[PDB]
């Protein structure tokens, strides 16, 4: 069950990535809607996005508790989707700035850290809520 | 049982509302009034809503936006989206379904839905102008035209915007009436006819 969710953190960031050159790795409907919702966002609230980066300092040596910061306020009036399709397109834009700044390992990292995140604090709410079918019924 | 209050308050901070010089062209998304103090649009389009202040609120203050009916036999009802528009499925994921406004454009959105009041409102942090503008815009979007029937159903509405602190106590309020429909630039120049 968590190794199904890292799975949709590493397809998330792979087709992200691969929309640009960089090729990258280390049903198929749910990542569908789940990817196109994410470039949705980046159009809606690209200043949000950049504020979030700025206030994340992102370097070789950048720790987990720092990026855990960053999306804990994103979620800090509560869970819904719009704010967990945030979490996957901010994760997104970290790794093809990590790729523009010759900086490629980190999104590695950026992948983990997301994958943890996920499963430590949103996925309860997720089962709670519908599940991801309930995104897909949504949106 | 009780009514939110429309009462003008300037406060400590100078708070004053502005809107777009857009005129009644048709084809406009979203135009203001002056004379009638009432902004026109149509469903889900933006309706910009700039702040305007004389000294800079403190860090954590609130802009909050809540929908009244206008007329006194109406005032005590809730105002909220008609059956149609709740179970449509146009939800950007930040708004619950009921609300009649939304703010688009601001991941730090919140939506109440008072225990106690049981009213809608939306609420953004307030951060001062952008380096080199003079005020604050925000982008309000309304949900539900006003000829919905089984919502509004033809009832003129006042949208109040407040500046309150982190904890909700009141350092500002403004108000504008607000008409949703299809054509909002004949529509404005018929209601200023009369
Ligand atoms: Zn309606």
């Amino acid at each position: 069950p968590s190794q199904d969710n890292r799975e949709i953190v590493m397809k998330y960031i792979s087709y992200k990535l691969s929309q640009r050159g960089y090729e990258w790795d280390a049903s198929e409907v749910v990542h569908q809607t789940l990817r196109q919702a994410g470039d949705d966002f980046s159009l809606r609230y690209r200043r949000d996005f950049a504020e979030m980066s700025s206030q994340l300092h992102l370097t070789p040596g950048t720790a987990y508790a720092s990026f855990a910061t960053v999306v804990e306020e994103l979620f800090r009036d509560g869970v819904n989707w719009g704010r967990i399709v945030a979490f996957f397109e901010f994760g997104g834009v970290m790794c093809v700035e990590s790729v523009n700044r010759e900086m490629s390992v980190l999104v590695d990292n950026i992948a983990a850290w997301m994958a943890t995140y996920l499963n430590d604090h949103l996925h309860t709410w997720i089962q709670d809520n519908g599940g991801w079918d309930a995104f897909v019924e949504l949106y | 049982s009780s009514v939110p209050s429309q009462k003008t308050y300037q406060g400590s901070y100078g708070f004053r509302l502005g809107f777009l010089h857009s005129g009644t062209a048709k084809s406009v998304t979203c135009t203001y009034s002056p004379a009638l103090n009432k902004m026109f649009c149509q469903l889900a389009k933006t309706c910009p809503v700039q702040l305007w202040v004389d000294s800079t609120p403190p860090p954590g203050t609130r802009v909050r936006a809540m929908a009244i009916y206008k007329q006194s036999q109406h005032m005590t009802e809730v105002v909220r989206r008609c059956p149609h528009h709740e179970r449509c499925s146009d939800s950007d994921g930040l708004a619950p379904p009921q609300h009649l406004i939304r703010v688009e454009g601001n991941l730090r959105v919140e939506y109440l839905d008072d225990r106690n009041t049981f009213r809608h409102s939306v609420v953004v942090p307030y951060e001062p102008p952008e380096v080199g503008s003079d005020c604050t815009t925000i982008h309000y979007n309304y949900m539900c035209n006003s000829s919905c029937m089984g919502g509004m159903n033809r009832r003129p509405i006042l949208t109040i915007i407040t500046l309150e602190d982190s904890s909700g106590n009141l350092l500002g309020r403004n108000s504008f009436e607000v008409r949703v429909c299809a054509c909002p630039g004949r529509d404005r120049r018929t209601e200023e006819e009369n």
